């Protein structure tokens, strides 16, 4: 069992803030690289951010720089994401994916609906 | 309805797996012990064979 | 809706019943057996003549002849006792990933990135070797096609599906579905009525040939599964994965028994195999070497060194007297 | 007359060291396919015969036909080790100037034909002047010092005909590989600058210096001998300059063998 | 005794097959949909330049997960990468791919030839003005100013940008990893160029020359 | 699979003639060839052998120095040039094919034949005492082919072959290496033996196996046949 479960999400106002967590179990959390992925309504999947094994290297996509933050807790098997000043085009479904092949510095994921190590997702709606 | 089809056969598959019978690990582990003992003299790799009966010499 | 919560309760019941039959462990029962000691093996033969790296090999039933495949586009049949070449067959497509040998010794099969496991005839009256049939019903590449008898074959593909063919008419009979990722290997039971497969979703399944339905599902790994093989008496099997660990499962108890891991090994396993008696387990790695384990105690007892690139295939003869390993440096070696 | 203590010890290292390197090279031939290793093995064999031939002069430190044959064996051995170095340079030159046509003509048969014909030319240079009456100077007999059996005119012909034209080709070839490697590194340093917002001289100097500075002084004084008709040469002046010529055999296994890291890896392991 | 003689005649035939195998120069072509990967160049293709043979492959026949069958092409001469450098909404996706190929464990000694196709489109279709920065890919105008080359005599400074855009980010990844064992050869192309068989000829010659100079301790 | 011969006739002593064996329908370039001679009323004799690739040639002592054998693969033809003929060369000729690897079967297909009339102690001797035996439908028979030397090699297998010739056709193969059964032969013939004595038995004989039988050896290279026996009524 490599179960991944997400918590959080709901209706928000423009300029609001949300906080998300991704609890994990079934593997050693301190050997892999973790990352977030979102899917817009009626479109494909878009990579967003990732964090290294220890917490030294952090990457973002160009559209969310300056508004998103990623962090991990190796002592509790959790993954976080902080949101600030959300725009109406942020409505999507957010997942929580894991890189395979530990002790490695590349991933082959965000394929179509066939990736095994992925969560179910939570609904985020930013409109008024 | 695409996910409905995949979410119905998954539940149906799990139903026929729960109604199964299992035995104890102590009973299962003992049978593996007996087979290895009764066939210990029929393994040239475990017990080396002399060069007289070695076709790869 | 309720189709997601209902499946959650069913998983709880299966897990709960397994703990009832978990009284003792295999490790605390075999504590009175004397250890094997130290196993030393050395190379006896070296077969050379291929132009590129080697993916597959297979032993003959008589334990003297074997066949190997290479991505230069050749298929050579060797004589192991005298290192003589008997045949050489050129292929139409260079990218080949598997090969098999018929139990009766009249046919040879191969396949690869061209989505076809084709069949060759050896006992021709004109004095050469010619193609006999071509089976085409798959959508992804082929990773294993294994003979059942002189008339039907079973294949696994990279489109998450297995099939059972009929060579006389070229039409498949039964289709097995249920996996999630690419199917990487398969293994036939000694009684030839069941087989298992390992996919890239970190799970294994047990099928039956006569009916065509799934029976049990096993899951104890954390990553992709590369190799699988059966116990000699047909009641257990072992696997290898990319998390650098091998595991042993029991069909009767439907759970795990033993784990073979070491603190200095951080590379995956590419192939596994048992011995004739079933007490020793062999595995190939990406650090250019192979290890020998004590199955009943799970402690290392040997090593085989001498290859230049990673080992890709491994096999043991029918009478359990020799071991053959291929590698990416285009050489074959025979140990003891 | 203390010129015996250093000769016996000097030949001992040449025989032992060269045959140690030749073992490592031949083992790697059995582990992969490669034609460039065939010439490397031949150099180690050719440098071994120099030590064997020198070891036959410890007793000399005598007859009209005994020491005449001795002075002809050493001449052929030191001529087939110079010719092998010129063979390696031409092989390196073609693989860089014309890389596409080099992969067609080259095979294992071409290497065998070149090595076999190399030993015939070396043999003809040494044992033929034993019949030509122009060389083979007068018969004062007495002892044997390579000049009671050969004439100084023999030195004049060989140097001007073969050695000087062969030295000119060595410099020309290595002044072109230095030019090619200079422009390939110009573009590499240019890519690194946009992506963020010397070895040649030291190596070449050893190859040019070692090849030319060994046998040149021997030929320089020999040519002057003809002009003098007497300048008290073929004496202690010529009994120490010869030591340089046999000094290459202790230096070749360090440039063409101790490099090529693949070769160096086996030496440490074994 | 008569079976040993038969085995030796099989080896003479294998020797003649090795002569042809060595001068073949296999290639691998992989790109993306809507990138014009076909018109620039049917699994296999044959062409001959100066009596030299080349052979190129396309593997467009499987699913979208390729972490298993890509390990076969570990000893090809080079890899051709094609980018449709005209759209900005799908340009961040193209970068990620390149990053996975460069840093893979089994492809550490393979060089990549980069083709930036779709140049005539970006010359005028986007010059009119329908896109900007901070609304699309925010890294082609992070205060960039190169002064090492101004080709194509006659233009205002912003013509090649929409194709010059992509050049910098692929070089940021390339020069930050890989000591001396593989490089990158970017090129600019279009939909009507007839000299693309010569660029591959020249770029494959520098790969072999740079490999020999390094093992002689000259580079 | 066809083999045809051309040549022959009447020649005075001291002349010469050339023979040809044309082949079609199989891979001619991977098979060896033999020449076998049969007198008007006598046994069979071995003449010459040309291997595949023409790298090995053997001759009989009685025809050494006069006969020459050669082949040309592109045209699928075999030749036999003879000179200085005498009264001992009046016999029939055949061209035969063979192939050698691990587990194969040599001496499988024979030619048809052509007619040509014109007007030392170390070799193994193969002896068949049987010359004529009565036959009845549906009974057992026994024939023996002994030897003057041991035919068992120090690698596992012995070398003995059996042949059948009908009253008006060319001979064919029945059993190779004392134990195997040739393809297309029924399951009625069996063979057994040990070292020097060998036997051949038939369970229930029909009226389609009336003729002569032969045995040979393939251990030493000068090949020797047997006298033969008749299965007449
Ligand atoms: C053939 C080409 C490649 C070539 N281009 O240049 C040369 C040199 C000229 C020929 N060779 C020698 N010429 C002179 N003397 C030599 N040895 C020697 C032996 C005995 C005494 S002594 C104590 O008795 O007085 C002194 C000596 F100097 C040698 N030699 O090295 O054998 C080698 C190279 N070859």
């Amino acid at each position: 069992q490599v179960q991944l479960q997400e918590s959080g999400g709901g209706l928000v106002q423009p300029g609001g803030s949300l906080r998300l967590s991704c609890a994990a179990s079934g593997f050693t959390f301190s050997n892999y690289k973790m990352n977030w992925v979102r899917q817009a309504p009626g479109k494909g999947l878009e990579w967003v951010s990732d964090i290294s094994q220890s917490g030294a290297s952090i990457s973002y996509t160009g559209s969310v720089k300056g508004r998103f933050t990623i962090s991990r807790d190796n002592a509790k098997n959790t993954l976080y994401l902080q949101m600030n000043s959300l725009k109406p085009e942020d409505t999507a479904v957010y997942y929580c994916a894991r890189c395979p092949a530990p002790f490695t510095r590349d991933c082959f994921d965000v394929t179509s609906t066939t990736y095994a190590y992925r969560g179910q997702g939570t609904q985020v709606t930013v409109s008024s | 309805t695409a996910s409905i089809a995949q979410a119905r056969k998954l539940v149906e598959q799990l139903k026929m797996e729960a109604n199964i019978d299992r035995i104890k690990v102590s009973k299962a582990a003992a049978d593996l012990m007996a087979y290895c003992e009764a066939h210990a003299k029929e393994d040239p790799l475990l017990t080396p064979v002399p060069a007289s009966e070695n076709p790869f010499r | 809706d309720q189709l997601r919560q209902e499946a959650e309760q069913l998983k709880n019941q299966i897990r709960d019943a397994r703990k009832a039959c978990a009284d003792a462990t295999l490790s605390q029962i075999t504590n009175n057996i004397d250890p094997v000691g130290r196993i030393q093996m050395r190379t006896r033969r070296t077969l050379r003549g291929h132009l590129a790296k080697i993916y597959a090999m297979h032993w003959g039933t008589d334990s003297r002849l074997l066949v190997s495949a290479s991505q230069d586009g050749k298929l050579i049949i060797w004589d192991s006792y005298t290192t003589n070449k008997v045949h050489a067959i050129p292929l139409r497509s260079s990218w080949v990933m598997t090969c098999a040998y018929a139990p009766s010794g009249n046919y040879v099969a191969c396949g690869g990135l061209d989505n076809i496991c084709s069949i060759y005839n050896l006992k021709t009256r004109e004095g050469n070797v010619r193609v006999s049939r071509e089976l085409a019903g798959h959508t992804g590449y082929l990773s294993c096609c294994r003979f059942l008898d002189d008339n039907q074959i079973v294949t696994s593909s990279g489109d998450t599906t297995c099939a059972l063919w009929d060579i006389e008419t070229g039409q498949q009979t039964t289709t097995f579905t249920g996996h999630t990722g690419d199917v990487m290997s398969l293994s036939l039971a000694p009684d030839t009525r069941l087989f298992v497969s390992g996919a890239c979703d970190a799970s294994a399944k047990l099928w039956d040939v006569r009916e065509g339905m799934c029976r049990q599902t096993f899951t104890g790994h954390e990553s992709d599964i590369n190799a699988i093989c059966f116990f000699p008496n047909g009641n257990a099997f072992a696997t290898g994965s990319d998390d650098a660990t091998c595991r042993l499962f029991d069909l009767r108890a439907d759970q795990e028994l033993m784990t073979y891991s070491h603190d200095n090994i951080i590379c995956g396993i590419t192939s596994v195999s048992f011995s004739k008696s079933g007490r020793l387990l062999l595995a190939g790695y990406d650090d250019f070497n192979c290890n020998v384990w004590d199955a009943l105690k799970a402690d290392r007892a040997g090593v085989l060194a001498g290859h230049d690139n990673r080992v890709s295939c491994l096999g043991v003869t029918d009478d359990g007297m020799a071991v053959a390993t291929g590698s990416w440096d285009s050489f074959l070696k025979i140990w003891n | 007359f203390s010129f015996g203590v250093i000769l016996a010890v000097l030949a001992s290292l040449i025989i032992a060291t060269n045959t140690l390197v030749a073992v490592a090279v031949l083992l790697l031939i059995h582990k992969n396919d490669g034609v460039s290793l065939c010439f490397t093995l031949n150099l180690a064999v050719a440098d071994t015969l120099i030590g064997v031939a020198i070891s036959g002069l410890l007793t000399d430190q005598t007859q009209k036909t005994l020491c005449s044959l001795r002075m002809a064996f050493v001449t052929s051995s030191a001529a087939a080790s110079v010719l092998t170095v010129m063979l390696i340079t031409f092989d390196r030159y073609l693989a860089i100037k014309q890389p596409f046509r080099y992969l067609k003509i080259m095979s294992g048969f071409v290497a065998g034909a070149c090595i076999a014909g190399l030993w015939l030319v070396s043999y003809l240079i040494g044992f033929l002047p034993l019949g030509i009456p122009m060389f083979q100077q007068t018969a004062y007999k007495g002892q044997c010092s390579f000049f009671a059996v050969f004439h100084p005119h023999f030195v004049l012909t060989l140097s001007c005909v073969g050695f000087f034209p062969a030295m000119l080709l060595f410099v020309f070839f290595y002044c072109d590989m230095l030019k090619i490697a200079s422009m390939h590194s110009q573009q590499i340093r240019k890519m690194e600058h946009a992506g963020a917002m010397f070895k040649a001289l030291r190596t070449v100097s050893v190859l040019i210096g070692s090849f030319a500075l060994s046998w040149t002084p021997f030929l320089i004084t020999g040519i002057v001998q003809v002009a003098c008709q007497e300048c008290h040469l073929y004496l202690v002046l010529e009994r120490y300059l010869w030591l340089l010529g046999v000094g290459n055999s202790l230096l070749n296994p360090l440039i063409y063998a101790y490099w090529q890291k693949e070769v160096r890896l086996q030496l440490y392991h074994m | 005794k008569a079976a040993v003689e038969r085995s030796k005649m099989i080896e003479k035939q294998l020797q003649k097959d090795k002569q042809v195998y060595r001068a073949t120069h296999r290639l691998l072509l992989l790109g993306a949909d809507n990138s014009g990967k076909s018109t620039i160049v049917i699994f296999e293709t044959k062409f001959q330049v100066d009596k030299v043979n080349f052979h190129m492959f396309d593997v467009g026949g499987q699913r979208d997960e390729r972490r298993k069958w890509i390990q076969c092409f570990n000893d090809v001469t080079a890899i051709i990468f094609v980018v449709d450098s005209s759209d900005y909404n799908r340009l961040q996706e193209a970068l990620n791919d390149f990053k996975s190929i460069w840093n893979n464990r089994w492809l550490r000694t393979i060089s990549v030839i980069l083709f930036l196709n779709k140049q005539d489109l970006l010359a005028e279709k986007v010059l009119a003005g329908k896109s900007k920065i901070e609304d699309y890919f925010p890294e082609f105008a992070r205060y960039t100013t190169p002064e090492d080359a101004t080709p194509e005599p006659g233009e205002d400074p912003r013509v090649t940008r929409a194709k010059y855009f992509i050049r910098d980010e692929f070089l940021r990844i390339s020069t930050a990893s890989g000591d001396g064992r593989h490089y990158c050869y970017p090129h600019f192309t279009c939909a009507v160029d007839t000299e693309n068989a010569r660029r591959i000829f020249n770029d494959c010659r520098d790969i072999i020359q740079r490999m020999h100079l390094r093992q002689y301790e000259l580079l | 699979v066809q083999l045809v011969e051309s040549g022959g006739g009447l020649v005075q002593p001291g002349g010469s003639r050339k023979l040809s064996c044309s082949a079609s329908g199989f891979a001619f370039s991977s098979f060896g060839m033999h020449w076998v001679r049969q007198a008007p009323e006598k046994g069979l004799e071995w003449v010459a052998y040309i291997s595949s690739g023409s790298g090995t040639i053997y001759y009989a002592d009685t025809v050494k120095g006069r006969f020459t054998i050669s082949r040309d693969d592109p045209k699928n033809t075999l030749f036999l040039q003879m000179t200085s003929l005498r009264s001992e060369d009046t016999a029939m000729y055949y061209c035969v094919r063979s192939i050698y690897y691990y587990g194969s079967s040599p001496f499988d297909f024979w030619g048809q034949g052509t007619t040509l009339t014109v007007s030392g102690g170390s070799d193994i001797v193969m002896t068949q005492a049987t010359s004529s035996v009565p036959v009845t439908p549906g009974e057992s028979v026994s024939i023996s082919c002994r030897s003057s030397k041991s035919l068992l090699h120090s690698n596992g297998n012995t070398y003995l072959y059996w042949f059948l010739q009908r009253p008006g056709q060319s001979p064919q193969l029945l059993i190779y290496r004392m134990s195997n059964l040739a393809s297309g032969v029924p399951d009625r013939f069996s063979g057994s033996g040990s070292g020097t004595a060998f036997t051949l038995t038939i369970s229930r004989l029909e009226a389609e196996d009336v003729g002569v039988y032969y045995c040979m050896q393939h251990l030493e290279y000068p090949l020797t046949f047997g006298a033969g026996t008749k299965l007449e009524l």
